[PDB]
């Protein structure tokens, strides 16, 4: 133990997270960007409709 | 029962070569399907006949 | 009332197609009316009002209770040094030696006396539940359930269609929690463990960590 | 139709003779897989693993 | 090095979420064509 | 190899893989027959 | 009259009669092989089970067809009980209910001289029947002597010992032959004839494969020497190693 | 009797003044007993009668259903479990659940499939009872009629208004008796027929007062 390191390359931890602060970083950034998108959905058209896409 | 099978299986290829060639000619002629409707049914069923006939005696060989 | 899919005669019902027709006093102008009064407790219009304050306050406590019971328990499993993370074993943190340290941090609240906690709870909860009935500095004559004003700072409840839509979301998120907070009580009496410890075990082997493994627990003996 | 076809491999590995398990001791052979590992944390650990 | 790994995950998942929530925001109507 | 009641048919079965290549060549033959209308 | 309600949804009654009656109805071949000009004119969409399937022109006019409906419907209804009569005792023979002769083809050989045929009642239990062989025949010829005669005359006994007490101590004449709706319908099923007009389509169709199944029962029992429940279980044990075309060359 | 003013009462002769106004005597089982004033509303008093009758009909099937797997144990028929409240855990048994001592019967093994079939089957027949189903739509919600009464017993309405009073009185007995089976198995721990035999053994010593000091706070 000459040096201290991660020891996490061959471990196969999911999404590369090993410290549970990374999961909150993965999720907390995601929820914030979702929250700004969900509020601003009021401007993006209201397609609550039978068929209202970019149809052909 | 080998030679019973081989004559039956040479018979299959002759019928299949008819059905590969004749059947698109039956469809793509004008009114050729209304005319040879029962004719193709003879050729199709005889194909379905022999494939079980060849299929059953494999247990006997 | 607009065409808002939740209010009026075309509203969805609690048995779907098999409901037929709701009771004659549930006409669909109050939130969460799926027309379920099959015992008829609220046939009187004065009595039917009194359950709606009784339902909505139960919702507004249970939605705090559903998040409040798991969120210290969730962070406790990721290394936050709580005294106890389990919600039904967290009340007895006042009797340990270091006191109730908030977040497990000794330089936070550091409560010692259970009498001092309860002595100041009643003197505050009396006043604000007293203010909820009437009066109080944040609004004098308002609604008993949707006061608004200083209790809606961000202005989210101004349009009469959107505000009539969010009342349906409030009670359905509420009724989800009251049903679920009832679940926390029963699966703590039965299982004896924290409510995510029940979850992480059902994800382990779902065929054998279901509730039927505890079915013979209360056999008369 | 594409979900039922997944079950044919499952039924043939659990009832109809099994499949060739090359990790069997002393050279691989045909093995009926009696106990399939169906743990979601084990199964979904492959998908969110780095490549 | 853990302080650096928690920073890359904030950076990447910021820009990855501008991508995913960017194309959802009615991009196929952001065209000069008319109907 | 093939079964012994089937072994006189080895020369026919050595043609069978090449057949689907002849379907894409047929579609150019047919379009020459309609003279690329 | 019978204001009823649909099973899953919110509307009952007939689903569609126009799939099964009239000119537009299901046929034994689709539209591309068989148009509406190739239909024999004595088969129109006015009876149940009429897919127009008649290559061999046995029927001539619908009056002749109507007496073969008597041969069709009666062959159906006796076959439908037989499929249950064959399979059900064999599985109970398989699981552990001792029928001692549940397999259908060698049932009579189990009761020849010692008699002692054993009967299992679900869910009451197992009861031995201490009747001899000649006692069963005099009952069977005695009852179906009377039963078949009652259909011959068109009338029968007025007394309701047979399983009903709805107080018709009289004979019946105005019934339909092939649909004796009077005493034989205890549980209603009789108000809307449009319901019955679809039920008879289910009746012949459930009947017709039961006639096929008994034909499937007898032949595949003769080939391999098993009851069809034993044939059903072992084909599910391993299908490729146990089918038609592996039992014909099993000796080699 | 059983209708109008002169009828049976819950205090018998000492009952002419305790009877409220709204409990007149057009309904079956109207003994005029609303001591706690619960059904003073005409819509709500209509609503409890569906609750009472359905509880009455489930209890009549609950009474006999809790008895017959123990009376047949006295006829020596082996069950694996003959006590009514211990009967549910026999699908966890090694042999599983056979409908009698016959492994050639139902032979149930998986609890979760048995429950999931129930929530589909009982989930839909309870919905037919409310709105309607294959056996009729616009009927009386409690006495629907013809497909459930094939034998024509619901004719001559003076008999039919009398058979209703037979129904709830057997029923109110059954709901009272099923409240028995719960308590006499919580307190004792044995079956009802078995604890009937305990009382018929020595009645003076085998009563509830033999278990009266059981639930004391031992702290
Ligand atoms: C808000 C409602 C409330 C509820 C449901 C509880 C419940 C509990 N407290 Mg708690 N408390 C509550 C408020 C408060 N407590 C405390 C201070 C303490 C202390 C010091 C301790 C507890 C303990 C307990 C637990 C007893 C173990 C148990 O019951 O076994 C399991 C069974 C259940 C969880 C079922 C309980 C459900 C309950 C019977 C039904 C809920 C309805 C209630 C009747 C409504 C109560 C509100 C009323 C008073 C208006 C239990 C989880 C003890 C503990 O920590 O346990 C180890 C303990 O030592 N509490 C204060 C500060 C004064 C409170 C403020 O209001
Ligand atoms: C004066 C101080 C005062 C304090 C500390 C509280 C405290 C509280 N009130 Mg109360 N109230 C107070 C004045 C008043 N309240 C009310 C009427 C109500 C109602 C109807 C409700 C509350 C609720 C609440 C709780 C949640 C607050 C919230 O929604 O935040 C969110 C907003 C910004 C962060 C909280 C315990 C809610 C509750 O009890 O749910 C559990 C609730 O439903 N209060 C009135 C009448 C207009 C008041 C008048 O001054
Ligand atoms: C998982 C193990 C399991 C097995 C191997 C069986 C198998 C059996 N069940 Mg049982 N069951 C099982 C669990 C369960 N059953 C049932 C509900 C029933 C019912 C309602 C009935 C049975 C019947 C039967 C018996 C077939 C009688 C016969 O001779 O064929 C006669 C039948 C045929 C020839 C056609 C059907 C073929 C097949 C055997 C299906 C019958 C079995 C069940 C419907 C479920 C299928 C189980 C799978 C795993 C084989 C047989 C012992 C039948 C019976 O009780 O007869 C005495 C019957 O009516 N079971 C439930 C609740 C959903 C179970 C859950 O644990
Ligand atoms: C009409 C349908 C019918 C069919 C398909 C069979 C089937 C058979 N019976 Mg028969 N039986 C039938 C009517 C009846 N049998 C019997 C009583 C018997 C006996 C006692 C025996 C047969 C036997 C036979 C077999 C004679 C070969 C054959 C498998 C023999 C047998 O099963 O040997 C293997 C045999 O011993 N049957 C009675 C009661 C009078 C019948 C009613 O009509
Ligand atoms: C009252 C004496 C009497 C007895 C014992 C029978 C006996 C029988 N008849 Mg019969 N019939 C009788 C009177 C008459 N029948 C018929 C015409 C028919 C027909 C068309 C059919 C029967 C059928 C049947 C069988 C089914 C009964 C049923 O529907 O169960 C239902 C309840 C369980 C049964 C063997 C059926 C059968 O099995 O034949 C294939 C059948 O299709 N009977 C007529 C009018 C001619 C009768 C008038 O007296
Ligand atoms: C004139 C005599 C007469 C008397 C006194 C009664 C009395 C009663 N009748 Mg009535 N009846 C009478 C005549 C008649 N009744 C009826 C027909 C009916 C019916 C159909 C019903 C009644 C019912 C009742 C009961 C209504 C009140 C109640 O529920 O108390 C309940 C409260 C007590 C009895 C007091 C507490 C119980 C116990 C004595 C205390 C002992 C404590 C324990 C030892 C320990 C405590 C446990 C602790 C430790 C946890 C009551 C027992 C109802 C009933 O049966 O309720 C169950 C009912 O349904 N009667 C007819 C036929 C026309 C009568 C004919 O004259
Ligand atoms: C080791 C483990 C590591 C884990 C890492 C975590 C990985 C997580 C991966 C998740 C990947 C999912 C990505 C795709 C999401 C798609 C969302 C969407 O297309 O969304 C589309 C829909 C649109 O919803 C609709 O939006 C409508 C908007 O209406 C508005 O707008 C309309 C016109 O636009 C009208 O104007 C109308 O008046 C107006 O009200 C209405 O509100 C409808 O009621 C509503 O159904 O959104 C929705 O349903 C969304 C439903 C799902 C939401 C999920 C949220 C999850 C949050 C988790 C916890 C986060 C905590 C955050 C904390 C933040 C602070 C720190
Ligand atoms: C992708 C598959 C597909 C689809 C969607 C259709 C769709 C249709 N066909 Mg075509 N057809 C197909 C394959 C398909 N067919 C094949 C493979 C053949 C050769 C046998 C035909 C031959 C055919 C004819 C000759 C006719 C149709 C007709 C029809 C029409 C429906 C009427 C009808 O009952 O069909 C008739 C076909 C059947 C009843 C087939 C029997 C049902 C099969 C056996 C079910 C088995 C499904 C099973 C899951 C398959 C296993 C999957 C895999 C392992 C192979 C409809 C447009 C009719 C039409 O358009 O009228 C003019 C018509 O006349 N089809
Ligand atoms: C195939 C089959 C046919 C049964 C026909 C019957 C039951 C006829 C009844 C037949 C009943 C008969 C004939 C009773 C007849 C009684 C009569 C006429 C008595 C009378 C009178 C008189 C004399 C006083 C005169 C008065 O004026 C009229 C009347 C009426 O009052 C049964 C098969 C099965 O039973 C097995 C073999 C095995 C089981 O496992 C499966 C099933 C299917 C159940
Ligand atoms: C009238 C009046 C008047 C005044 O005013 C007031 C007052 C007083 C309040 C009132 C009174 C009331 C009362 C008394 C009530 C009671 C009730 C009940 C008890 C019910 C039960 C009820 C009961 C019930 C249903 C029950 C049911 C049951 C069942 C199904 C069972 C089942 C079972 C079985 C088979 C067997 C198996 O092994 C199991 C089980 C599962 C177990």
């Amino acid at each position: 133990l000459v040096d201290e390191r991660m020891n996490g390359d061959g471990t196969g931890r999911p999404f590369g997270v090993n410290d549970p602060v990374l999961g909150w970083v993965l999720l907390g950034v995601f929820g914030t960007m979702w929250a700004i998108w969900f509020i601003g959905q009021k401007d993006l058209g209201d397609f609550e409709d039978a068929d209202d896409g970019l149809k052909l | 029962m080998t030679s019973i099978l081989q004559v039956a299986l040479l018979a299959l290829i002759f019928v299949s070569f008819a059905l590969v060639v004749g059947v698109p000619v039956v469809f793509a002629t004008p009114n050729g399907w209304t005319d040879n409707k029962g004719a193709v049914f003879s050729g199709l069923s005889l194909w379905l006949l022999l494939v079980f006939v060849v299929g059953i005696l494999n247990s006997f060989v | 009332t607009p065409d808002s899919f939740w209010y009026g005669p075309e509203r969805p019902l609690f048995l779907g197609a098999f409901t037929g027709e709701p009771p004659s006093y549930l006409t669909g102008e109050f939130p969460g009316d799926y027309g379920w009064d099959t015992a008829g407790l609220s046939a009187d219009p004065e009595t039917f009002k009194r359950y709606r304050e009784l339902e909505l306050i139960h919702a507004r406590w249970a939605m705090l209770g559903a998040l409040g019971c798991i969120f210290p328990e969730l962070l406790g499993s990721y290394g936050v040094p709580f005294g106890e993370a389990v919600w039904f074993k967290a009340g007895a943190q006042i009797f340990q030696e270091g006191g109730l340290d908030y977040l497990g941090n000794p330089n936070l609240v550091h409560a010692q006396s259970i009498l001092a906690i309860l002595g100041t709870q009643v003197l505050l909860m009396g006043a604000i539940e007293g203010y909820r009935v009437n009066g109080g500095p944040l609004g004098e004559g308002l609604d008993k359930l949707y006061p608004g004003g200083s209790f809606d700072p961000l202005g989210l409840a101004d349009d009469p269609d959107t505000f009539a839509e969010l009342k349906v979301k409030e009670i359905k998120n509420g009724r989800l929690a009251m049903f679920s907070m009832f679940g926390f009580f029963v699966q703590a009496i039965v299982t004896g463990k924290g409510p995510l410890q029940n979850l992480s075990d059902h994800l382990a082997n779902p065929g054998t960590n279901n509730a039927f493994a505890y079915a013979t627990k209360f056999t008369p003996q | 139709m594409l979900g039922l076809g997944a079950w044919l491999l499952v039924w043939k590995a659990m009832y109809f003779g099994g499949v060739y398990d090359t990790w069997a001791p002393g050279g691989g052979d045909v093995r009926v897989i009696t106990n399939p590992t169906t743990n979601a944390a084990v199964i979904f650990g492959y998908l969110v693993k780095s490549p | 090095m853990l302080t650096l790994k928690i920073f890359v995950y904030t950076v990447v998942t910021f820009f990855v979420c501008l991508f995913i929530f960017g194309f959802l925001s009615n991009d196929p109507a952001r065209n000069p064509g008319k109907n | 190899k093939l079964p012994e009641a089937y072994a006189p048919f080895a020369p026919i079965v050595d043609v069978l893989p090449v057949i689907p290549v002849f379907f894409i060549l047929l579609a150019f033959v047919w379009q020459a027959a309609v003279s690329f209308r | 009259g019978k204001a009823t309600r649909g099973w899953l949804g919110g509307q009952g009654g007939a689903a569609d009669l126009d799939k099964w009656y009239g000119p537009d109805r299901k046929l034994f071949l689709p539209s591309g092989l068989y148009d509406r000009s190739e239909i024999p004119e004595y088969l129109n969409g006015e009876l149940a089970g009429d897919y127009g399937y008649d290559p061999l022109g046995l029927g001539k006019d619908p009056e002749t067809v109507a007496k073969y409906r008597e041969n069709e419907l009666l062959h159906a209804r006796w076959a439908m009980l037989a499929a249950a009569g064959i399979l059900i005792p064999e599985g109970l023979q398989a699981n552990g209910a001792n029928i001692k002769g549940g397999t259908w083809f060698e049932t009579g050989a189990e009761m020849l001289n010692g008699g002692t045929l054993n009967y299992f009642a679900v869910p009451w239990g197992i009861v031995s029947n201490p009747l001899p062989l000649f006692a069963v025949i005099a009952v069977e010829v005695g009852l179906m002597g009377a039963v078949e005669f009652y259909r011959r005359n068109g009338t029968g006994p007025a007394g309701y010992s047979p399983g009903i007490g709805k107080f018709d101590s009289s004979v019946f004449d105005g019934l339909d032959p092939l649909y004796p709706g009077g005493p034989f319908d205890p549980l209603g099923l009789a108000d809307d004839p449009e319901v019955l007009q679809e039920l008879k389509v289910k009746e012949i169709k459930n009947g017709r494969l039961a006639m096929v199944s008994v034909l499937g029962f007898a032949v595949q029992s003769y080939v391999t020497g098993e009851g069809p429940y034993a044939n059903w279980t072992k084909h599910v044990a391993d299908p490729f190693g146990y089918n038609l075309l592996t039992v014909l060359g099993a000796e080699e």
